[PDB]
């Protein structure tokens, strides 16, 4: 069973996004009113699960073959990969990465999704992967559309891709979206703005990554993750 | 000072999160193995209870698209950490809201006593994360148990929280569902009866 | 019939690209190797087609629905729209302007193409609309992918929709192409590079545009263009 | 100086120019309407003639995948703008290469004599603009005809290139194609025989 | 028995030199006029020689006795060291390097040389070796003195040790040439500025190693090496 | 976008490569062991052939001072990379042009078809790299064999020569030299004939 | 992105806007034709309505000092542009709370249903836009009725509004005023049974 062998650095709460940013919409009603209520580190946060022994399926990080309906997916194929680290620089190993988007026009494969941009028949939208001894993960896919949305009456998310990290412990899981470089709807978004520093939003913005292309076949981003720093306890009781 | 590398940045997780982490919610196919809201195999060890609840905003309505990621003691106060569906017990679940009653579920055992990095025992908890539209960076709280006064009363990290009136708001409540042993735990994120959510 | 009633200022041949321009390698082959003949402007010239009486169909100018096989195409929704103006920043009314493109996922609709992202059963590809009497054009379309092709061993055209553009006459004729705000593939292109001058480039690329936008269905990209100035003919012969 | 607005810059046609502007080539359905290769309908007034040809790059070889527009005046030397499918006669019209054989053709009638700025008497003509991948920026050309040798040697263009060797690369042959007036008009982009490109 | 399991990283040759660079007079004629072919990598491709069990004699790397006729060598001693690495920052291990240079007076060993500097009796110029397994190779030599060719009418070479580097394909190997750091003849060269980028020549240029120094002895000048990233195959 | 490190430019070989790289050909000493070009000891199995060839600049005279390198399989279609001069075959060599004739020769085996990275069969080939004084970065070609016509009309790498007046231009020819089955393969840099060259 | 001229920033209406918007109510003379709370004259046709409320902010007191401007289609459905005091009907009225009771009426007709741009039948509605110090951009709102249930239900603009329990803040309430139909639409600014506004 897990054991309590370490400390997280604590979070940067101005350099996340804050509860409430009311140009979201949604996060008025949905922010509390109380300061959190800060707590010590122990064995109840400083572990999690670890997903090594999870039945993986062959196309799971794989998105133009994980949803085959008798056909390819269409839209702009590319491959997205990079590698999860926490503050001190180490490599975070066989850690769960998980992924969800829209298809090339921007439409879920949700029913709750009212946009009227058609499904891709053969394209679901989510993957999974655990990173490797080094820390590195890859997914295949195709680039999400933009998709329009009831904030303002004229609001557009940016192209993204949903992520969620397990990291070591539950201290360290961490949901977030990744951006692509040089979309002009970024700086226009009001989810993106609930980061207050412009800079942390500089971090969630993949780069085109020309070196991990294949030609004649698919471009690549590559987007890295960074998790909160784990340490050894010292000069504890 | 001293500045490590900066953290990746929260972000939502957005009204359609279930196509990710919840595939049979989102209304897709499922893949062979899911992450889910069955702890505990039949015969696991432990006292066998449903757990229960339902997610309001601040204006009392309920918060249909919540998503909760859930992390416990087994019944003799182990963290399972190595996940695995064959598992008689798993310490991870998820679990989310449905969308016509807003209720989650989760099917576990009721955890045993931790003790913290003093030694001092916590009271038995659930920890629990909520995502949802809406919600920036994730909530982080604790689920504790009413017929567990003795040792709610003694908790280091209850008594961290000022107010015995906040306390009141992390203690389900022992109910019986379809006959079985079960505990519904209610979260308010703002307003009256606010849940109190921390930071660790 | 055609008269000549007007001139057009003289081409700059450093703003346009030159023809030898070697990193676009089918160009070395296709350039001429000596040097263009000047000629004085004489009707033959200074005419060309008028397209008012050209038979337009209903869609020519949506390819959302101009090749409608039983849905509609995947990708990003766009209206992509401008004003053609002269050098002299005069309106160019009832010209031809026509557009091709490659789908969502850099498949052109073409028996040459050899990619093999899928194509798209309800997108063809081409457009063609007449200027207003105030020189504005618009189109509607989804957003083509980049796609690979065979001039370095992993070179990527940016996403790109082709034009042509009548003007005048045939010395103001042109074919160019578009592109996308913000798109990290523009520097890297030998056929962008072939472009000597980089605010000449600035020119080729179309700016978001959420003004003509329509909420909850589609974004928008301006992209103006100029043709040579036309004046009169003043103290000749 | 005065600098007026810059032209917004020329790029190659590529080699999908078919698509839009030559749809059946592509191997594409065609819109109700196109402007095509027929200038012509039977009865327009003048010789009817067929014009054809193939366009060689720098090394000899074909080029497939080329792309011409078209502009001459009529028999009786007007230029007829007003561009229509029901026109006995259109002065525009487009082309381009088969990619079997590279061959281009061109149904029309011979043009009338035109005048240039200075009244000056032109001799019949084609003006020509060849567009192609590999070409950033169209070149333009005329074709002259072969059996118009008197008019040939007066005209004020063809007397603005320097070497009569290079005026030759612009005189089309009169031939025969199945058993009707024809010209060949055969274009060599660079190199041994390089046609005249004009600047305008 | 050599396997296709990796990708190198396409190469920049608007970084590198251009075949056609006028101003080196003898590129003009030895320069294609067609376009490259690009192809996918195949196993011919990604695959070459490893050198391993070359046999190496002692002083193949050390210049300064690997040509001994009575004594040593006239001119600036000096070691010439670096690491050899790709472009991903992975050390490229026992991998060949071979080099050679003029002596002291800007001469060369070579029939062909007619520049009337003199031969040194005790100098070949000529060394090689295998880098070691953390991508580190070293060589002992004298510092080689510029030479005039005939390209314009005054033209000096800068002071420079012709290198070649196998790597782990022939799709990586290399030939190249080291310069040192101050020489006031690099900018006017023109092979060295057959190189379009400046930031691409200051590649080529040795810097002055203190560290590296034998003291009383021999100073050392450091000259990394970068090679084509490598990386393995992935969705093909 | 992603920038790797840069790699080190490559500048050329220069006219005394030889001294460095072809010891004998520079008029001086040879080390105990030289890379060089028998590729083949009589005892290596497959057909042993002698390659040769010359090497013309732009202005069809001999390049003199060349250098090759050069890549193949062994007769089975498998490259040797451990290179050994006590091996029956090494996959690699090295030759060189002689300074008075300007021609290069080559000792070894005709190489056995391999596939391409999608599986499909290539024709057998040498892989060349091409260095000289005036070469700034070498030149990459593949040679042929005239003899294998019906396996070099479905080469892959062959097929991606848009021309096939330049495929030909990678095919050695077959003969004979006293006695011995041998193949000549000249490469022309520049203009008329000019050899193919690759970019991978 | 495309930037447009940038729209002339809000203000307040301020304290004293009567004096240039309701004139009457700031205790001074009116000109000949002012722009006010009766929308129709007795022969228009339809059926005649009192619509009257009261306003509140956050603490729940009357505003007193509120402006609102009124903008309805005819008892057909049409909305009428051309304002002129001689018309039997118009659209647009101005109406204002008084500084004693914060009561502020209209004198108007049923509003006939109009559809949305989609062609889908909104149910009856008047658009009302309110103005007051202390509100620094005007606030948009609807005033449905009562009577309309089985419209209101089907309305394309309520069913935009996520909760039923804000749509019914939406909707007037019918009674009678000394004799006559009338309908009560309070609004709440902030707080406890707020207001639906809009943004459009
Ligand atoms: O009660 C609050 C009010 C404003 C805010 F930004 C945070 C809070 O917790
Ligand atoms: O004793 C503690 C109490 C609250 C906290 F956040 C940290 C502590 O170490
Ligand atoms: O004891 C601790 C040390 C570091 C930390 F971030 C939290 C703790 O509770
Ligand atoms: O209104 C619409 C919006 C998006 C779409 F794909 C189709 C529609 O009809
Ligand atoms: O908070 C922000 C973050 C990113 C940005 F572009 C603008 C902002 O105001
Ligand atoms: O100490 C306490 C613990 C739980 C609770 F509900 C109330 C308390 O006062
Ligand atoms: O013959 C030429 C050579 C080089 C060039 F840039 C243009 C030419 O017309
Ligand atoms: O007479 C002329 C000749 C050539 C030219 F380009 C312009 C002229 O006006
Ligand atoms: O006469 C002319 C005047 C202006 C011009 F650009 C061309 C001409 O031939
Ligand atoms: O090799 C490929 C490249 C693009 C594509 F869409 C499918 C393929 O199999
Ligand atoms: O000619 C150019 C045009 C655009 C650019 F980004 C770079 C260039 O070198
Ligand atoms: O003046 C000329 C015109 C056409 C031609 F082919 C040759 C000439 O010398
Ligand atoms: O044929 C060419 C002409 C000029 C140049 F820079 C490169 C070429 O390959
Ligand atoms: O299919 C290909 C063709 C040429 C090339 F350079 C790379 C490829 O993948
Ligand atoms: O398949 C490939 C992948 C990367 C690369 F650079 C070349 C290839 O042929
Ligand atoms: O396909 C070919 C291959 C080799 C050659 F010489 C000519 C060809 O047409
Ligand atoms: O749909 C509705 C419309 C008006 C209302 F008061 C309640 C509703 O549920
Ligand atoms: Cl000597
Ligand atoms: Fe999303
Ligand atoms: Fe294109
Ligand atoms: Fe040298
Ligand atoms: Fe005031």
């Amino acid at each position: 069973p897990a054991q309590d062998n370490s400390r997280f650095v604590i979070r940067d709460r101005n350099w996340h996004p804050k509860a409430l940013t009311p140009d979201y919409k949604t996060s008025i009603a949905r922010s509390p009113r109380q300061a959190l209520v800060s707590i010590p580190q122990s064995i109840s946060e400083t572990t999690g699960p670890n997903f090594s022994h999870l039945g993986f399926g062959a196309h799971d990080h794989d998105l133009l073959l994980n949803f085959n309906n008798g056909g390819l997916p269409i839209g702009e194929r590319i491959i997205v990969a990079g590698r999860v680290v926490d503050q001190y620089g180490k490599p975070v190993p066989n850690t769960l990465v998980e992924m969800w988007q829209a298809n090339a026009g921007g439409r879920y494969r949700h029913k709750n999704d009212r946009y009227l941009a058609p499904l891709d028949p053969n394209f679901g939208g989510v993957g999974r992967c655990l990173t490797d001894s080094d820390g590195y993960y890859s997914f295949r896919t195709i680039k999400p559309g933009p998709y329009p949305w009831r904030n303002g009456p004229n609001d557009w998310r940016p192209a993204h891709i949903h992520f969620g990290i397990s990291g070591p412990s539950i201290a360290t899981k961490l949901i977030t979206q990744l951006y692509f470089e040089g979309d002009p709807l970024i700086p226009m978004c009001p989810i993106v703005k609930s980061i207050a520093n412009p800079e942390a939003v500089q971090q969630l913005i993949a780069k085109l990554d020309m070196n991990n292309a294949n030609p004649m076949d698919c471009l690549a981003y590559r987007f890295d993750i960074v998790l909160r720093g784990q340490r050894k306890t010292h000069f504890e009781n | 000072p001293i500045e490590l590398l900066p953290e990746t940045p929260s972000q939502t997780a957005g009204p359609y999160v279930h196509i990710g982490l919840a595939l049979e919610a989102a209304g897709n196919p499922t893949r062979d193995q899911e992450i889910w809201n069955r702890l505990a195999k039949p015969d696991a060890p432990g006292e066998h209870i449903l757990l229960l609840g339902q997610v309001y905003d601040g204006n009392g309505h309920l918060v249909r698209d919540s998503f909760l990621e859930v992390w416990q003691a087994d019944a003799n106060g182990e963290y399972q950490d190595a996940y695995n569906l064959e598992n008689a017990f798993n310490s991870f679940g998820r679990t989310a809201t449905t969308f016509d009653a807003g209720e989650w579920t989760l099917h576990t055992v009721k955890p045993g006593v931790v003790n913290n990095a003093a030694g001092v025992p916590m009271a038995p908890h659930i920890n629990i994360s909520l995502f949802a539209r809406g919600i920036n960076i994730h909530l982080h709280t604790r689920l504790y148990f009413d017929d567990e006064a003795q040792a709610n009363a003694k908790c280091p990290v209850l008594n961290l929280i000022e107010q015995p009136q906040r306390r009141e708001t992390l203690i389900a409540k022992r109910c019986e569902v379809d006959g079985k042993t079960a505990y519904r735990f209610d979260i308010r994120i703002q307003g009256e009866g606010e849940t109190v959510f921390f930071d660790f």
